[PDB]
């Protein structure tokens, strides 16, 4: 939760604030800043959930399963909470191999400080905020989970055999009103 | 063979390069023998006396003696009752730089509160895995790494209130 | 200086409110700083060149302002 | 190419960081203010691409 | 909207302002979006999914 | 109008400008940031308008 | 470009560059996205309406 | 505020991980007003008079002097008519290794053949692109790097037949 003390993030979606307006002459608020990006991302995410669904492939991800019921994604793209992503990790997972069986990416929140990754210190060469200290990053990385009901489907397997095939992009809405 | 005048500037680049490893240390925790006169130091001494702990430098630049009336507009600091200014490493031979300056703020209770007495700076120092914090108790540490340079000073002492800022201006030569 | 022995010895105020970042006159890369804790109002950081007890805090604490957040910084440089 | 001296742009969509979280008592820096746009534009540019092809006449 | 690090009013506490875009409904403006329509106190036309006036018209 | 005195924001989508490109050392306008996110506010605005029209229930 | 805040101390001060990006037209150019194609000056395809290719796809 | 003695050793080590790099130069080709009274070598000067070339550094190590019986039994060198013992750099500050020994050997033609009056050491230098020969001419040199040490000396020649060599023993801080 970024409204705690560190962030003090004021964006709320019930307020109905679009737009920062700043003023000149006046001390800069980093909550200001951060509401700012706030904004433009949670309209991106509602843009992105009329049209898709956070299972939804695009492209890519084709699966490959082994012997041993060891499965692994190839990358490609695809819609997780709000934002197409590019999924480009080499996981490993073992499925049961019996009844029915889901496989689903997570996506996970973490923060990225200067004291963990150097290179976000200040390297603006000659000027006195040198090699000092700013702003965080927000990092989210997606990995896969096997029947995980809080994570978003790609893929269903019965018995070990692929239940539903999609030979291209999925638009959920859009494919309603096809329907 | 003599030693050029680049050649200082060039450790001094260097010891600069290894700045993501370098951190500040304390100890000697209880009495010398004369608390009002400290033991001269010994070259030889590979650690510190009951060590406090260890906090990584907040600075490590090259420097030099500032002059007017070119450097009569920028980030002077004070230092050897002196006044000094920053060089960028790749400025370095065109300045003149063969001194390095050195700083790091314990803030506070970040490392164990207590008298201390002894003060140095160590590169290569490594810590456990996951132990990513800037601040560190020995037991966290898996590497001290060398010792470079190091001082005996008669006792300082600590509150949650305070703020010890240590520093050097050095070359691996002081006295040249 | 007064309670310290002499006058010759480097102490001065630094007051962080004047590198508060406003919008259209500090640099962006400059010296100032986004407000917050402490670049704030009603507060000051005492620089001392030379050695000192604690108790000198509690002789600010007899002198400042009611109100303003105190500091004391000791400067190695100057003891050498 | 924005990642030189004069800009320093520090965005990069491998490394999958989302949000330039800015903290109190800090300097601000410009290569904050260029990636808090470029990853904006970043995201726009693949929702199009999920959509629309480069020439696609509307 | 004030600065929360101070949380008091003072000469450094305004900062930016913010842009409030509140809705409401209406009956017969043409300047509004129109969402539906009635004839005689009866509704018009149906949509029972969502409405998408350029996909619609390459679907037709 | 946006472009007022106080504010002061220089977006108008004729000059197909599309980012703002700080540099260090300099003042930072409240303009240059008003623009920042009125130029990602349009080009979603254009890619909604590209898919949807007014009043268009979900 | 420069700030016109009347009354301010970076009046006049230089500040953040812009990034123009100006469309042009150009004929068998391959890194242009294409828009027309024609065969011995006639129209070799037509489009009534919008273009999408990923739903285009999905429609074929 | 002192250094300790393992410091120096680190500098030391620095200069010997850059040995690939570091090449012999020579030159001085023209009289000095007296051939055999030289003047004073200058610590600000940034590269030999009349440069001849450059060779490639034949041997680099860490190196000490001898103490009997125990290096009087192991790999050995003689200089200045005296013994000296080599040291790996993972054993530097165990054996307290300071010194820097540099090498190279310069023969027949393979730089053009004349009288020359300076020797020094370069590290960092790159050829112009496509050359990867050990040898040398200014002409063939994109970046020249830096002269760390060289010395003034009174005249000395070369002819087909011969080899010219010439060898260091340096230290970073010859003044503690």
């Amino acid at each position: 939760n970024f409204k705690g003390s560190p962030y003090l993030d004021r964006f709320d979606p019930s307020k109905d604030r679009t737009k920062v307006l700043f003023n000149p002459d006046r001390p800069l608020q980093q909550a200001e800043l951060n509401e700012m990006q706030s904004i433009d991302q949670y309209y991106l995410k509602n843009l992105g959930d009329a049209i898709f669904k956070d299972g939804d492939k695009q492209s890519g991800l084709g699966f490959t399963l082994s012997e041993d019921n060891v499965l692994t994604v190839n990358p490609g793209y695809v819609y997780i909470n709000g934002k197409i992503r590019y999924y480009d990790n080499d996981d490993s997972v073992k499925i049961t191999g019996v009844g029915k069986e889901t496989i689903g990416i997570k996506l996970t929140e973490r923060i990225v400080t200067p004291d963990e990754d150097a290179s976000l210190l200040d390297q603006t060469s000659g000027v006195p905020s040198y090699f000092s200290k700013g702003a965080d990053r927000l990092e989210e990385k997606m990995s896969l989970t096997v029947n995980d009901p809080t994570s978003a489907t790609i893929y269903t397997f019965m018995d070990g055999d692929l239940y539903i095939q999609s030979t291209n992009a999925e638009m959920d809405k859009i494919n309603k009103v096809l329907a | 063979a003599i030693a050029t005048y680049n050649s200082h500037v060039e450790l001094a680049k260097y010891l600069v390069s290894k700045a993501d490893s370098v951190y500040l240390t304390i100890g000697k925790s209880t009495p010398w023998s004369n608390e009002t006169n400290p033991p001269q130091p010994d070259e030889n001494a590979t650690v510190l006396q009951e060590v406090i702990g260890y906090k990584k430098a907040t600075k490590v630049t090259l420097v030099r003696p500032s002059k007017s009336p070119e450097d009569d507009n920028k980030n002077l600091i004070s230092y050897g009752n002196k006044s000094w200014v920053e060089v960028t490493p790749e400025n370095a031979k065109a300045e003149g730089a063969k001194w390095v300056y050195l700083e790091s703020s314990i803030v506070g209770d970040e490392l164990p509160l207590g008298t201390y007495r002894q003060v140095g700076f160590v590169m290569d120092l490594v810590a456990k895995s996951g132990i990513s914090k800037f601040n560190l108790v020995p037991s966290e540490v898996e590497s001290t790494g060398t010792l470079l340079f190091f001082d005996n000073k008669q006792f300082q002492n600590r509150s949650e209130q305070t703020t010890a800022k240590e520093r050097f201006i050095v070359e691996v030569d002081p006295n040249s | 200086k007064d309670y310290l022995g002499r006058d010759d010895i480097d102490v001065s105020v630094y007051e962080p409110f004047t590198n508060i970042f406003y919008t259209n006159k500090s640099h962006l890369n400059g010296e100032d700083h986004l407000m917050g804790y402490y670049y704030r109002f009603a507060v000051i950081n005492v620089s001392i060149g030379d050695y000192f007890p604690v108790e000198i805090i509690d002789v600010i604490n007899e002198f400042k302002p009611a109100g303003v957040t105190l500091y004391v910084t000791y400067d190695g440089a100057s003891t050498i």
